[PDB]
């Protein structure tokens, strides 16, 4: 048997939004959790919870699942309507990179000897700025798999080969221990709406007009600047006309900025007078 | 009967969780878990609601839930999966089951077995049946034998975390 | 026996009386703990709940199997406003439901003791509804006899329907504490 | 069991320390680690705050 | 899309940034830094941080990592 | 620990932590403005390093 | 199950559709996927309302991706030759939330209006090549273009150039494929123009599917008809025996080889 | 468009990319061996790379 | 009761309203405006008072009609500007 | 008492989650559980939430089992994940208040004196935010009509640590829109904003109609508030306002012409150089 | 070692100096006799 070169581990939303949160709720010490899901077949692993465990000192290893914590709190989810598996342990670095050291490949091995498919998620949320985030998934190489003339995971689907690894995980051996499972996140069509909440704008801030005395200030700033760049378009059209840019695109974005200020200000105006009366 | 690859379901029943509302006390639920010609009866109408828990998740492929053919037999039977609390011959009356089945005389024989939609059975630790009419029309429905055929998921059995690999001091 | 049971309790501001000494408070008190510590001398993996059945149903604890947590809990009960039997008979209903092991049979014993201002109708219906779900009642009626136990009477009547001998219906007259009678009635008898 | 888990956390590669400055908000420190640094703390700690002189 | 890229340039001029002496022009885009850790990089500086301003010896904030001059 | 030394736009401050580096870090709204001038004891956090409180 | 849909290809046979259906009826993604392509090649230009009924249904009410796929090339293989009766099937696949879905019906819209230039269908796929989130399918959206126009070689280069500069590696490689499909076995030389930059693409699934459209292109060419064609072997021997050169663009470069050289030189790619 | 969209692009993909130490070399032992001491820190070897 | 848009209360109007001589009704704004129930201005060179504000108080169900009413006016033109900007500018919504 | 109350995604994402876990099993219309999170001011910062189990009969409607032991156990369980977290209410999944709800508010009350229901509605709506936040008040009302335990508003906002933010922004990046204002966007933002003033008008006046009719009881707050919206309306028609409206939208069109002068310049500058780079092309081809 | 800390009879607690670096408080791992440390004996000690 082998692992194909299209399995990804898909981590719903919510499983994100945990990790990250109990990654930046505890940096710069180490955070460890449970990965709560189901194994589909064979090419997906589907993260559907994560389940924080106690900060218990000895970092994040085999002493640090704590198991009556785990069992107890499988009940009650179970209980709740969560009869879900243990699809593997996420683990924060802080800071320091996406990749397993030691005692990352030890527990991963526990994990696996409970049940051969049981992935290791690795979330940096120092490295996590907005806009990029840095979470890789992970399973180990067996002992026997390298070195008796195979290679680690089979290949069947051009899907495996559309992301690079990182110079980070390679040096410690991203493909000489264990591999890299691609992440796919698994959106619905709520939790996008509810999360586009977060920064929806109101109708308030629609329909309302901005301060009119910054307004002028800021017209009055922007065509001075605009000045000085149409003084310096001048000198470089005739030098250039003469002896055969940046003036001219500082100048193109400047338009763009006066007239979509003063437009929509316009037409705030407008609107306003006629509904409020 | 049992296509190769899918067993009985019945190692996998754990008492612990078993149960079956509106059950006549002379006739109890160790009877429908035979293949013998020992019933179950139903107590006050002619409904009936029967719980069953599994140990770890299974996929249930068929169902062999057959009764005798004298008009006391099952006529619609409708399937819940996954119940976070047993419920009551109210709800089971409203609730959008995850299977619908209308037995007919065919599958209460002996030789009767219904296949359910097999893609929404796919993780199932407890299953409710809720029996609502019977073949024709009796105050009393009885069940002669039940049990499922499909296969088991695989379990991650936590509990059994152990160090198999190292010292046991190491952290990070 | 392997049974769930869900100690009603009637916080009523009839318990003030002092019909059964030294209050009916402490004879409530009493009972529940005798019949706890029974059900626990039973087969010990048996589970005792509590409700009280204030001006408006509430919850003490739900089904654990140290009694002692429910006797502390049960010590606080203080009489204020009247019974409403339908509505806290429905909730344990809700706490059996809520039963980790479901082999555990549905029993409720709820101690009675104030005018049950229902209608028989709605009793019977209850007692149907109950009947139907596998519920076994337990009444300990102490207090307005006259006033109620013709109700409760029909009520226990329908739990049982024919051959019904889950749900009991045991009356005590006013006399002494009220436990003497429950260490040996047919609901504790067999326990 | 509260004991167990203060216990369970109280590892023992701990790094010594000064406790050079002490400031009131409740109780604060600004130890300072020997590996040299000044570490501020709002939640004193499982210390007792015996007076916990400079 | 072009317009979102921009706001990701504008992002990597990030707000957590640590500070550290600019040493010298290496070549067109990037350059070598000594920051305030003592220690000596070489780096690329983002897009149009005034390479007119951003003369040898001077005081410029870097991403903490890559630590990219912006 | 460590000192602003020049306020940065009102949303950034350079403070320079005791071991000697110095970092552009935040203000926290809570906070309050005008308390954090040059030589300003603050207690940086330890890895956003945003000015949490001042001290004295 | 593939072999049975390769081999009642076309016929309407009930059994080898009961037999199928009966293999779908699991779950595993294995099967799935042959199973939902025999249904397709069985039921294949049938419109078969059950069909397109029952794979539809298993499609929203599966969990494997894999099976998604098999059933998406199953449902546009059945609107096959049927170009205006599938447009409802076609809309709503294309407003389905599933992306497999939504590339079935991409491949909905190629199969129903293969080679009819159908300037409808060419807007949908345009539109959403730009439009849609998952370059999955806009990729899908781009080859279904290059199966509508293949009656008139010519164009396609019209319609894929503009496609072929674009910043998403998937609808660059879509172009290619498309450029292939369209102009297969037909070494149209504005084709091969197009596709070889794209050789150095600094993507590798682009760079293979550069290789396998040339391939397609000059299929059966020789010096005089076609000037590049030495060149294009030359290239595709030198991806092969390059050390740095990526697998994947080593293998569009093998396949390349092999279609090129397809059927001892006496082979031809002709949609029609 | 797509051109000046390519170029944000890979300037913030080449810019995710960690720095590197500023070193002066001792000296070339070795052909892509390098005795290069790193400041502050001690004095490595190197494995020079093929450009 | 007055709307804004002619909330400009003449002098003559407030002596023919509650009965005073127009020479104390600057009084009876003074106070009406120290007590904090209405606030606004006195521009008695054309003898007029802008009020710009009036104590909140408790209706009766014949002037809640009233305020139905005058919403139903404020809805049909806001409805109206909606519409009017929404079809002109059919091309430019994202 | 609490001005605010800010909720988180993740708040809001685990609602989601509940109410479909459980919905998938069964149909339970609401599910119900409890908030946790800290205060800072009146500033309540509910920044995670667990389900607990629930069950209620929808006839009776004084019929419910929400069970305070798992309530306990599950909150010591996040109090030793994480501390800085207290029970600060709860939330049920249902578009609207039940019976039960007062009731459910005396049982949490035990855990929070200050309970604060956020009802999180999962059916997505376009107009509103997900979330909101009641408080229980009862205390004698000014106007001497009876006095019962009823619930009270309290304003909600959704707001997100930067830990959050990293992740909505990378779940959504595909279908997000440019933190920039595109003129595009902006007219669409006022088009919106109609859109909202007009729905809110509505609401409004269903109300106002309504109580006129006599369905619904006279509120004396709603009242106040209505009246006062009245009197803030402003005045157009007055003189010197259309003087000040039109000399300043003279200036800032002055300002829009001007841009629009150097746009045609620049635009003619550049098919100057295009013409002139295509004759060079011309010419040299030619010879 | 430059503080036993008295040992506080069982669990000794010992005490190190890494110099330059720091002053950590140790245990014992796998060490047979754990009296050979003599208090100032250069002990051994590990990275994390
Ligand atoms: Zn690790």
């Amino acid at each position: 048997p082998a692992v194909d070169t299209a399995e990804q581990v898909y981590i719903s939303s919510l499983a994100l939004l945990k990790m990250l949160k109990h990654g930046r709720a505890g940096v710069p010490m180490e955070v460890m959790g449970l990965m709560l899901g189901e194994f589909v077949d064979d090419y997906t692993v589907r993260v559907i919870d994560v389940f924080a465990m106690p900060q218990s000192g000895t970092g994040v290893s085999v002493e640090a699942v704590d198991p009556v914590f785990q069992a107890k709190m499988l009940d009650m989810l179970k209980q709740t309507g969560r009869p879900e598996m243990v699809v593997g342990w996420y683990h924060s670095h802080p800071g320091f990179g996406c990749w397993l050291s030691g005692v990352d490949i030890n527990t991963q091995q526990s994990f696996e000897a409970l049940s051969e498919r049981a992935v290791a998620v690795v979330v940096d949320p120092i490295q996590s700025v907005k806009g990029k985030v840095v979470i890789d998934a992970f399973r180990l190489i067996n002992a026997n798999m390298m070195v008796l003339g195979h290679e680690p995971r089979q290949t069947t689907s051009n899907l495996g080969h559309l992301n690079k690894p990182s110079i980070q995980a390679l040096i410690h051996g991203l493909n000489r221990h264990y591999y890299s499972i691609t992440i796919n996140y698994r959106k619905n069509e709520l939790e996008q709406k509810m999360l586009l909440n977060l920064h929806k704008k109101s109708w308030m801030e629609g329909l309302t007009l901005q301060d009119y005395s910054e307004h002028c200030k800021h017209n009055e700033s922007v065509v001075k600047e605009m000045l000085e760049l149409a003084k310096n378009y001048n000198k470089a059209v005739e030098e250039e006309d003469k002896m055969t840019q940046d003036p001219k695109r500082h100048l193109e974005e400047h338009v763009d900025v006066l007239m979509t200020s003063n437009i929509v200000q316009c037409l705030a105006a407008m609107l306003d007078t006629v509904v409020f009366k | 009967d049992i296509p190769k690859g899918y067993m009985d379901l019945m190692p996998f029943i754990n008492k612990a969780g078993c149960e079956c509302l509106n059950e006549s006390d002379e006739h109890g639920f160790d009877n429908c878990l035979r293949k013998d010609t020992t019933f179950l009866e139903s107590d006050c109408d002619e409904q009936l609601l029967i719980t069953v828990a599994f140990n770890q998740p299974v996929k249930l492929y068929s169902m062999k839930f057959q009764g005798p053919d004298n008009g006391q037999g099952p006529k619609y039977v409708k399937i819940f999966i996954n119940l976070p609390r047993s419920m009551d011959f109210e709800e089971a009356e409203r609730s959008e089951p995850t299977q619908a089945l209308e037995l007919t005389e065919d599958d209460i024989k002996e030789d009767g077995i219904v296949p359910l939609r097999y893609v929404k059975f796919q993780n199932v630790n407890s299953v409710t049946i809720f029996v609502q009419s019977n073949q024709g029309e009796e105050e009393t429905t009885r069940i002669s034998y039940f049990t499922f055929i499909g296969t088991p998921v695989q379990a991650t059995n936590m509990n059994d975390f152990k160090r198999v690999v190292g010292k046991k001091g190491e952290s990070h | 026996v392997l049974e769930s049971t869900m100690v009603c309790v009637d916080n009523s501001e009839y318990m003030r009386n002092g019909d059964f000494l030294p209050t009916r408070l402490q004879a409530q008190q009493d009972a529940v703990n005798i019949v706890c510590h029974s059900k626990t001398r039973s087969n010990p993996e048996n589970n005792v709940g509590l409700i009280t059945l204030a001006n408006d149903c509430e919850v003490l604890t739900t089904l654990t199997p140290d009694t002692g947590r429910i006797l502390s809990k049960l010590h606080t009960v203080q009489p204020k406003g009247k019974i409403t039997f339908c509505t806290g008979i429905r909730v344990a209903h809700l706490a059996l439901k809520h039963r980790q092991g479901k082999n555990h049979k549905m029993r409720i014993i709820a101690f009675v003791g104030s005018p049950v201002e229902d209608n028989e109708k709605d009793l019977v219906k209850l007692a149907k509804r109950l009947k139907k779900e596998k519920v076994n009642v337990d009444i300990i009626n102490f207090g307005e006899e006259e006033v109620n136990t013709e109700k409760l009477t029909a009520f226990v009547n329908t739990l049982n329907g024919k051959d019904g001998t889950g749900s009991h219906l045991v009356t005590v007259p006013p006399g002494p504490s009220l436990a003497d009678a429950l260490i040996s009635s047919p609901i504790l008898a067999g326990e | 069991e509260n004991s167990e888990k203060i216990k369970v956390n109280k590892t023992l590669p701990y790094l010594v320390s000064n406790v050079i400055e002490l400031l009131d908000v409740g109780k604060c420190a600004v130890i300072k680690t020997s590996t040299r640094q000044t570490y501020f703390l709002p939640v004193i700690g499982l210390v007792d705050a015996e007076k916990l002189k400079p | 899309e072009f317009l979102h890229a921009q706001e990701e340039v504008k992002r990597i001029q990030s707000i957590p940034l640590v500070i550290g002496q600019f040493l010298e022009a290496v070549d067109q885009n990037t350059a070598i830094v000594g920051s305030t850790t003592g220690s000596n990089y070489y780096v690329r500086i983002l897009s149009t941080i005034d390479r007119e301003l951003l003369k040898p010896n001077a005081s410029v904030a870097l991403h903490k990592h890559s630590n990219a001059l912006v | 620990v460590g000192e602003v030394l020049k306020q940065l736009t009102e949303e950034k401050f350079i403070v320079k932590a005791t071991n000697g580096p110095r970092y552009v870090v935040g203000c926290r709204r809570q906070l309050d403005k005008s308390k954090l001038k040059p030589g300003t004891r603050v207690a940086l956090d330890m890895t956003t390093l945003t000015i949490m409180r001042y001290l004295p | 199950s593939l072999g049975l849909g390769l081999a009642a290809m076309g016929t309407a046979r009930q059994d080898v559709y009961d037999l199928l259906k009966t293999n779908l009826y699991q779950d595993d993604a294995v099967t799935g996927e042959a199973a939902g392509l025999a249904l397709g090649l069985v039921m294949l230009g049938s419109k078969n309302a059950q069909a397109i009924e029952d794979m539809v249904g298993y499609a929203q009410e599966t969990q494997h991706e894999k099976i998604l796929r098999g059933l998406a090339v199953g449902i546009a293989l059945v609107m096959y030759g049927r170009m205006e009766e599938a447009d409802a099937l076609i809309e709503s696949l294309c407003r389905d939330k599933d992306p497999i879905l939504r590339r079935s019906g991409m491949y909905t819209v190629a199969m129903a209006y293969c080679g009819s230039g159908n300037n409808k269908a060419i807007r949908r796929l345009l539109h959403v090549a730009v439009s849609d989130v998952n370059d999955d399918v806009r990729r899908a959206a781009v080859e279904s273009l290059g199966f509508i126009l293949f009656r008139t070689p010519e164009q396609c280069p019209s319609v894929v150039s503009l496609l072929s500069e674009s910043y998403n590696p998937h609808v660059r490689y879509g172009a290619a494929m498309a450029l292939g499909i369209c102009c297969a076995g037909t070494g149209n030389k504005e084709a091969i123009n197009l596709l070889e930059p794209m050789t150095n693409d600094p993507v590798n699934y682009v760079r293979q599917g550069a290789l396998i459209a040339s391939a397609l292109i000059m299929i059966q060419q020789t010096e005089i008809t076609c000037p590049k064609v030495n060149q294009f072997r030359q290239l595709y021997s030198k991806v092969i025996n390059d050390k740095h050169d990526d697998v994947m663009a080593k293998f569009g470069a093998i396949l390349a080889q092999g279609i090129l050289d397809a059927g001892g030189h006496n082979v031809t790619i002709s949609l029609q | 468009l797509n051109a000046k969209v390519r170029l944000l692009r890979e300037e913030l993909q080449l810019l995710q990319e960690q720095g590197s130490y500023v070193g002066e070399v001792v000296r070339a032992m070795d052909k892509k061996k390098v005795l290069v001491k790193v400041h502050p820190e001690g004095k490595f070897v190197v494995d020079v790379d093929k450009n | 009761t007055r709307p804004a848009n002619h909330r400009q209360l003449t002098f003559e109007e407030i002596a023919k309203s509650a009965k005073i001589t127009v020479n104390e009704v600057e009084l009876l704004v003074m106070k009406a405006l120290s007590v904090g129930l209405v606030k606004g201005s006195i521009d008695e060179v054309d003898k007029r008072v802008h009020m710009t504000w009036v104590q909140p108080r408790v209706l009766d169900l014949q002037q809640i009609k009233g305020m139905k009413d005058r919403l139903e006016f404020w809805c049909t033109d806001v409805k109206s500007m909606e519409m009017l900007v929404e079809h002109q500018a059919h091309d430019i919504l994202t | 008492a609490v001005q605010k109350v800010v909720v988180h995604p993740l708040v809001l994402l685990s609602v989601v989650d509940h109410f479909n876990r459980i919905g998938k099993v069964g149909n339970q219309k609401r599910v119900v559980g409890v908030l946790l999170g800290s205060w800072q001011k009146k500033v309540l910062d509910v920044s995670n939430s667990f389900a607990v189990p629930f069950d209620e009969d929808d006839k009776d409607d004084s019929v419910w089992f929400l069970d305070h032991d798992y309530l306990e156990n599950m909150y010591g369980m996040f109090k030793k994940v994480n501390a800085r977290e207290r029970i600060v209410g709860w939330y049920h999944t249902g578009p609207k208040l039940h019976k039960n709800d007062i009731a459910i508010n005396e049982l949490m009350k035990r855990y929070c004196p200050n309970s604060v229901l956020v009802i999180i509605d999962v059916k997505p709506k376009d107009l509103g935010l997900p979330t909101e936040a009641y408080i229980s008040v009862e205390e004698v009302h000014d106007d001497g009509t009876p006095t019962s335990k009823t619930f009270e508003h309290v304003t909600s906002e959704i707001g997100a640590e930067e830990a959050e933010e990293v992740g909505v922004e990378h779940l959504l990046r595909d279908i997000k829109d440019t933190t920039v204002g595109t003129l595009s966007q902006r007219i669409t933002n006022q088009v919106h904003g109609l859109k909202g003033l007009n729905s809110k008008l509505l609401d409004i006046r269903s109300y106002l109609e309504k109580v006129a009719t006599g369905k619904l009881p006279i509120n004396h707050q709603i009242i106040y508030q209505l009246q006062d919206v009245f009197n803030l309306l402003p005045d157009v028609s007055l003189q010197e306002f259309v003087k000040a409206f039109y000399l300043k939208t003279n200036d800032q069109m002055v300002v829009v012409y001007l841009a629009s002068l150097i746009r045609s310049v620049v635009a003619l500058h550049n098919l100057i150089n295009n013409k002139i780079a295509n004759r060079d092309a011309e010419k040299k081809e030619g010879q | 070692c430059t503080k036993i800390i008295n040992a506080d009879s069982e669990d000794p607690k010992y005490i190190i100096n890494v110099k330059q670096f720091a002053k950590f408080v140790v245990d014992l791992s796998d060490q047979v006799a754990p009296t050979d440390i003599e208090e100032g004996m250069r002990v051994g000690v590990d990275r994390n």
